[PDB]
């Protein structure tokens, strides 16, 4: 074909980009650590479980990976990374856990930061507890669901715990469905368990969902209806949300909220853009960003900075924005590079970027993962914010 | 001691030459103008129609 | 001799 | 017999051609392809009645320090498309589809040049191949595996130059720069099993490579036919034709003048020279010869542009009929000749690039 | 008188040997020829079963624009595929291993002493000595006679 | 002399960089302002504090009729 | 010396329309 | 400031030298300011070849040489990429998951860089 | 990067599914067996049965790879316990008895070993 | 000096020597294998009435069986009858009676001391070699020129175990405390000077070098003076080394390694992965020519710590006019 | 020294 030949020369182009990227890495970053995983993750999430032994350079943080795989046993993972502090290291896996299916998403409960959860290509979601599983699997051993959930009909990519409450948990799918569970209720035998409540607002695949970080009853929801619904629970109308907005032109994937604010809400999308509304007026798209080249899958505000934000997707680039810098009348060269609110671009990944995450407990560090089994963690240079 | 093998395959190179020539004919980014044709940005979204590959996917068929 | 290695 | 130089092409690179081969896997009467190899080029051709050789296609590969010095033909079992396997110094085999016009499949196993290729005449997938790594190997193209290595402790002491299946394809000979000549088999249950396994493999399912069924031991070895190097070798039915740098082709059989071939066993140390075709003026190596699909004629080039061609059905049968066919235009060295499915057409590509299509009366 | 006809026996067996062998070898050729015809016929059947969709010119009805060319045809290049360095074949171990460091046949010679024995003996060793450069010492050849 | 070989050499690295020029002007790998040695660019300094952001200056009374 | 970097712009365009003095009389 | 080049091929062969229009990247058309910035751009972003300078009599000169080494390889799945036979899964095939050996490459640790871009002005 | 790996028999490339502690290196190379076998057969001045028994013992030795003397008092027992089936398929009992005596002559074992061996056999 | 079967009907009865000469000379106690490769040895070998009768037939070469068991078993009572098919001790004794009544600081290679009528004196071959009188000597059992063994609890790796000073390894019939003998077939053992013998080699890997062609990379990490593998090959003469070295400089690639003043190793045609160790004068491995049971083997040891994926090298210690490879 | 090419 034409296509099959364009998309070989492309791969050659990719490598050429990559090597020049590498030769400039001292001059863009303060740290990078590329690790080639043995199977691709589709998921990341740091933990707050920091530690720093004494007379040292570094601390140790933790990851929560997954695994997409061809045939073998999927098993989710929890790494330990190792980075210097003030004035080198390596990262390794330390605890693996078998998994019926593959791992689409996985987010830890912030109340107890060991009770992680997980989606699967099966309709069900799971819950684990890496206390009560061994540090490695073995066939003689046996992995219980360690609590199992149920309520969908198909799979998806949306999870969320609610940091205001404990145990409350939200999900999503292509099932046109947003299910809600509580687990503080039955820590009995009760392995399987069904909805506190479902919701059916959307009329397309619903891609993401998340709780608002200050109210206890308040979560967004984002679909390929082009839409954005905002549900308040404790209303009991499970197809009529409080607020709604036809947001973007194309599909909508990501939904996000700003921690240091109370009414702001970023949002990603497959019209190569990012939008940030405000709850007090959902009709008014405050701003938009226009420097991606393909659909977007993840947007994450950063903590330690109210005002900044980060985005990724198919186009192999993870961008970081900034809202202070908006409207800044700029030299022609600046426009020659990119708009001003755009702050940094990370061109390290030679494939789609499946997920990424900021960490708490360091200022500006991101882990970012791919589909070529690569995992970078990187701290952008210091001379860009000061 | 050791060179290594260049990945750029001299079967790509023709399809760098050809579209380059299609371009210097059409949109004349070398002769009629400077090496920078316009400032090149202001269009934003249909700049990918010259060439075939200002940006293509790794993959057009995808799991998610 | 034709070049041989030692320990 | 008698041939006539109806035509004589020349290339547009001015480096020697080494390899030339027909496609004996043509349709009935549909015209006669043949491939020429050179310094980095593969070069098909179409010949019309009264010459009019047709230059169909021409392939090049990147490196200038490669030199494709041999080709060979096969077909696909399922799809019925010709293919074409080329190789040389850079040390790789690859497979052309003149239909899709693309190098679909390569095989990077050898340690050096690949001075020959062949295919198992029954089974079009079992590409033998022979290298300057002291070792033959035997691939299987359609699963992209390595079935065997007919090399080892006893396989060879010096590079290798030629090989040849027999008509049944149930046996094989290796020729070498170690002044030597050997047999192998394919008929052994061991080796048949290896091949059968090779068809029945799939790297997705397993978690373990295919096992390259090595063979360190031959079925015969002599160093008393020849004294200098050895260039080619041919299974004239169940006799062995094999030349050298000593001005004559030799026919022989292993053992004494009546003993069977299947019951020769590795301890056998007896030769039997029962024929000798003679010529003059060759004192260099890699100077092949060839035969037809009926094995009725034997064409041998020479370094002086001279041909020789021999009949075989009781001419002498081993002493009369030398005949050199010529012209003073390529007085340059002829490496490799050929024939087609009939003994009509003859080529002799030469050291100054020229392609000398002969033809016979009638 | 004896020695004359001894050399004459030598010169006659030079023809007798080939005359005996010729029938044998040509019988071999004939047998081999039968085999060849049988086999090649089976292969020819195999050839005539199969049809292969033969080759013709490149038909890039399009894309013949300014690329490399022959002489004249475009020069349809191919992939630069990665090499591997150079190995010489070798066989594994696990322990060590030790290793240490014109035309004439005696058949026609014994055939000649039989041609003498079929119908003092120094006459038939001292004549063969006076033309061989590097054989020499026909007393040893008579020691061979006593043994062989 | 042979210019031919010289040209054949320098032609491979040029074609590449031209191609990359025409991309990275559109789809950049990274930025040429987020960088040490190109400190020249980026007339700006990391300063402003903002969050209560809604200015909503969206008068825009334009509509159609027909 | 003479002959600006348009030299580069005749290495990619040797043939098929490279034009004017510097780009044709480069070497 | 003027800018000149000089094309070294095998150390004593043709140059067909140069003298640029501006202080831009003749390749990538970037617009640096200093010579420092230029040379760093030039050694990093175009390191298929190699760059020297007196910088000039009159603040201009550069010398260029086609790199020997470069390490112009493939970076990806070292297996199923560099040798998958030329089918639809040859060089890339990121159509689905595959394994790699666990590798690990730490590109920078924590950089020690002076305010001055001169270091390259000294080297 | 930790780079591309090859098998050492073939020089085909090595998938990571197969780096897999399976090491393509092992005490009994699959040819040295055949060499030692075909090297026995060369011996003119010896017996068929004798040769057969020698081959079986050499193969056993190559497999397990014994070093010590004490190990021989174990190895004879091992050898019978493994290849008595084959010996009985051939019926080389007398030869094996002779072999055991031959071992004993080298001070490698005692009468106990011999008796135990044949008892295990029968 | 051949005979018929003893399995077979064709069983011409013979002397004890006459039914052992085959095994007598085809066997190597030094190797524990019949016709060993690196054990060539064929010379004049040193050491190795009142009641009625039983009218029973002694079949073919049951004579031979009884005859050879006779000198050897010192006249057992029932044993010989258990071993021979179905005979009777009375028949045995009568048959016995029928038979009775029928009457410079170079190194040289090890060659065991054998003495008809003396100890391992100054005239001893092993003593003149400046090498010990190893257990395969025919020296007297009390030979002072032999080796004592070691007296270490669990490890012998340091300079504490006496085996280590003059370079040897724990010969498991003198070193009984260390752990050399133990795990006669199994391998999990604490003594770490028994590595060559059991062949506790590392799971190496072959891949293309970054110096000279192919090269060899350990997979899993190690620590200083840990064992990597042995430098296998073909043990041959010095002159053979020279002949082959000529034509290998003609190839321009060398695998030769020196063993002693008399012998040389070539891994060219055959050897193990660890022949691909590239050259460097910044190596991370090295070579000891270690005696093991009288056989000079070669050990490749990590000269420092190493992690996953590294490359191995060593100081070839040569003029190296050729490529480092 | 049997050369490969003829002069």
């Amino acid at each position: 074909k034409e296509a099959a030949f364009d998309d070989a020369v492309e791969e050659r182009v990719i490598n050429e980009e990559y090597k020049i990227w590498k030769k400039n890495t001292p001059f863009l970053y303060d740290l990078v650590m590329t690790h080639a995983l043995e199977w691709p993750s589709l998921t990341a999430q740091w933990l707050p479980d920091v530690t720093r032994p004494e007379g040292k350079d570094f601390s140790i943080h933790r990851l929560v990976l997954g695994t997409h795989t061809s045939d073998e046993q999927n098993h989710l993972v929890i790494a330990s990374v190792q980075l210097p502090n003030d004035d080198s290291g390596k990262i390794e896996i330390e605890i693996k856990i078998n998994h019926e299916g593959e791992v689409n998403r996985a987010r830890y409960m912030p109340q107890n930061p060991c009770i992680i959860a997980t989606k699967t290509p099966s309709s069900d979601v799971l819950v684990f507890d890496y206390t009560k599983h061994p540090s490695k699997p073995d066939p003689s051993g046996e992995c219980n669901p360690d609590l199992r959930l149920r309520g969908h009909q198909k799979e998806g990519y949306g999870l969320s715990w609610n940091p205001n409450l404990s145990g409350h948990l939200l999900s999503a799918s292509d099932d046109h469905t947003i299910c809600l569970w509580d687990i503080s209720a039955v820590p009995k035998e009760g392995k399987v368990v069904d909805a506190k409540t479902i919701f059916t607002g959307h009329t397309a695949v619903v891609e993401d969902v998340s709780w608002h970080l200050l109210h206890e009853s308040l979560f967004g929801s984002v679909a390929d209806d082009q839409k954005l619904m905002i549900w308040d629970t404790r209303s009991n109308n499970t197809s009529k949300p409080s607020h709604s907005v036809d947001a973007h032109t194309a599909e909508v994937n990501c939904l996000s909220f700003n921690p240091y604010s109370e009414f702001i809400l970023a949002t990603g999308s497959a019209d190569k853009t990012v939008a940030l509304w405000d709850l007090r007026n959902l009709k008014l798209k405050l701003h938009s960003f226009e420097s991606h080249k393909d659909e977007i899958f993840q947007v994450q505000w950063s903590p330690h900075n109210e005002t900044i934000l980060a985005s990724s997707g198919t186009d192999r680039r993870l961008n970081v924005w900034d809202l202070s810098k908006i409207g800044e009348e700029q030299s022609p060269e600046d426009a020659e590079d990119g708009p001003p609110e755009l702050l940094f671009i990370h061109g390290g990944h030679t494939a789609k970027i499946s997920d990424f995450s900021w960490n708490p407990n360091e200022p500006w560090v991101i882990c970012s993962v791919s589909e070529d089994n690569i995992m970078q963690v990187w701290q952008m240079a210091e001379n860009i914010y000061n | 001691e050791d060179s290594g093998k260049i990945k750029l395959l001299l079967h790509w190179m023709p399809e760098d030459i050809l579209p380059d020539v299609w371009v210097n004919e059409s949109e004349r980014h070398q002769l009629k103008t400077k090496v920078v044709h316009l400032s090149k940005l202001p269009k934003d979204t249909a700049l990918l129609l010259d060439p075939n590959i200002y940006r293509t996917m790794p993959q057009k068929r995808l799991k998610r | 001799a034709a070049a041989r290695k030692f320990a | 017999y008698s041939f006539k130089c109806v035509n004589s092409l020349k290339e547009d690179h001015n480096q020697p051609l080494f390899g030339v081969q027909f496609n004996w896997h043509s349709k009935e009467g549909d015209p006669l392809v043949f491939a020429t190899v050179g310094s980095n080029r593969v070069t098909l051709y179409e010949c019309h009645s009264q010459g009019e050789i047709r230059l169909l296609q021409s392939y090049v590969d990147a490196d200038a320090d490669e030199n494709f010095y041999t080709c060979a033909w096969t077909y696909d079992s399922n799809t019925s498309h010709p293919l074409l396997a080329v190789a040389g110094s850079r040390g790789i085999i690859r497979i052309i589809n003149p239909i899709t016009m693309q190098c679909i499949k390569h095989y990077v196993g050898h340690g050096n040049a690949i001075n020959e290729l062949k295919f198992h005449p029954r089974d079009p997938n079992l590409l033998l191949s022979v290298s300057k790594d002291h070792a033959l190997r035997l691939w299987n193209i359609q699963t992209d595996t390595l079935v065997a290595i007919f090399g080892g402790v006893e396989g060879h002491r010096d590079e290798v130059l030629s090989a040849d299946y027999d008509l049944l394809g149930e046996k094989i000979m290796s020729c070498g720069m170690d002044h030597s000549l050997k047999l192998w088999r394919i008929n052994s249950k061991r080796m048949m099993n290896a091949i059968k396994e090779s068809y029945d493999y799939n790297p997705n399912k397993t978690n373990r490579p295919f096992i390259s069924q090595k063979i360190h031991f031959p079925d015969f070895s002599t160093r008393d036919i020849h004294r200098n190097y050895v260039d080619c070798v041919r299974w004239l039915g169940d006799l062995i034709l094999s030349k050298s740098c000593e001005n004559a082709i030799v026919c022989w059989k292993p053992g004494k003048m009546e003993d069977d071939i299947d019951k020769i066993k590795p301890s056998e140390s007896n030769v039997t020279i029962l024929g000798r075709f003679d010529y003059s003026q060759c004192d260099i190596w890699y100077m092949r010869f060839s035969m037809d699909f009926w094995q009725k004629m034997l064409a041998l080039g020479n370094q002086v542009g001279k041909l020789y061609v021999w009949d075989l059905e009781v001419e002498d049968p081993h002493k009369a009929k030398c005949t050199t066919l010529t012209h003073h235009k390529c007085g340059a060295a002829i490496r490799q000749t050929s024939f087609s499915r009939d003994s009509s057409i003859l080529i002799a590509v030469c050291d100054d690039a020229s392609i000398w299509r002969w033809d016979r009366l009638r | 008188c004896w020695r004359k006809r001894v050399k004459s026996e030598y010169m006659r067996l030079r023809q007798l040997k080939r005359f005996r062998r010729a029938d044998e070898v040509k019988s071999m050729f004939s047998s081999n020829r039968q085999k060849i015809l049988e086999r090649t016929e089976i292969l020819n059947q195999e050839w005539k079963q199969r049809r292969i969709q033969p080759v013709h010119i490149l038909t890039s009805v399009s894309s013949l624009r300014g690329t490399r060319e022959c002489s004249v045809i475009p020069l349809k290049t191919l992939n630069a595929v990665a090499s591997v360095p150079i190995m010489y074949s070798w066989s594994p171990l696990q322990q060590n291993f030790m290793v240490e460091d014109g035309f004439i046949n005696d058949e026609i010679f014994v055939e000649l002493v039989n041609a003498l024995g079929q119908y003092p003996s120094d006459k038939i060793f001292e004549a063969i000595s006076s033309m061989f450069p590097d054989k020499g010492t026909a007393e040893e050849l008579k020691e061979k006679y006593k043994e062989l | 002399a042979d210019h031919e070989l010289f040209l054949q050499a320098f032609e491979k690295p040029t074609q590449i960089y031209r191609f990359l020029r025409t991309r990275n002007l559109i789809a950049p790998i990274f930025l040429h302002r987020t960088l040490t040695y190109m400190s020249h660019r980026n007339s700006r300094t990391n300063i402003k504090r903002k969050t209560f952001k809604v200015d909503d200056m969206l008068s825009k009374v334009e509509k159609m009729k027909g | 010396p003479a002959t600006q970097i348009s030299d580069l712009s005749k290495r990619k365009p040797k043939t098929e329309d490279f034009l004017t003095f510097l780009c044709l009389r480069g070497s």
